[PDB]
């Protein structure tokens, strides 16, 4: 059986570290939600 | 793999 | 594989509002399974993590309300109350909240997912696995979306659509 338990407010934090990157990409979405790039 |  | 919707009714399980844990049962003890957002007495968060699976607090049963395998979204207690809509070009926020680890917001810049139908972000971070369902917000402290459902890139990078639908 599944618990649940309180972690963190839904906040904007002002000094965030930032990271990651902007790809740009096709992709195919199936009806399982099965994410597929384009190829 | 594709799923978190 | 196999898809379905479900659209439901209000039951006659007190929750504040916020970012939850949601873990699973031993023996051994309890594991973080994934991530989920009380916003207005309904909980939200990713199909893939609790498959429709009751969820409990203190307390007594909460139970889904609507869902969705495509979107890979589930809400508990109602419908879908997260509105908010990420724009092209705007920053983000996502509220990671890993296993054993304290929740930290990472800011990022989406790139775009092109289907047939539109545009849905992309997120190319990569956080560890029960993490799915950790929320994406912006600049107003709103939920645009969830994270964990994603593809892997030809340069073997991990990258989260936006999950999100239209409430309500």
């Amino acid at each position: 059986d599944l618990t649940v338990e309180k972690a963190a407010d839904v906040t904007w934090e002002e000094e965030a570290e930032q990271t990651g990157v902007s790809h740009n990409l096709m992709i195919t979405v199936d009806d399982d939600g099965t994410m597929r790039i384009k190829d | 793999l594709k799923r978190r | 594989g196999g898809s379905g919707v479900l659209w439901d009714v209000p039951s006659p399980a007190e929750l504040e509002e916020g970012v939850y844990r949601i873990k699973q049962q031993g023996i051994f003890g309890k594991t973080q399974v994934g991530v989920g957002v009380q916003k207005e007495g309904v909980f939200h968060t990713m199909w893939h993590v609790t498959r429709g699976a009751v969820l409990t607090h203190n307390g007594k049963r909460l139970e889904p309300n609507w869902a969705s395998v495509k979107k890979d979204l589930i809400s508990y207690g109602g419908g879908w109350r997260l509105s908010a809509q990420w724009q092209k070009g705007e920053e983000v926020q996502v509220i990671a909240v890993e296993p054993g680890k304290n929740p930290k917001n990472f800011q990022t810049m989406p790139g775009t997912f092109q289907t047939t139908t539109g545009e849905i972000g992309a997120i190319a971070l990569d956080f560890k696995p029960g993490t799915s369902g950790s929320p994406i917000i912006n600049r107003e402290g709103k939920v645009v979306g969830l994270y964990g459902n994603g593809v892997v890139t030809k340069n073997g990078g991990y990258v989260s659509g936006i999950a999100q639908t239209n409430a309500e």
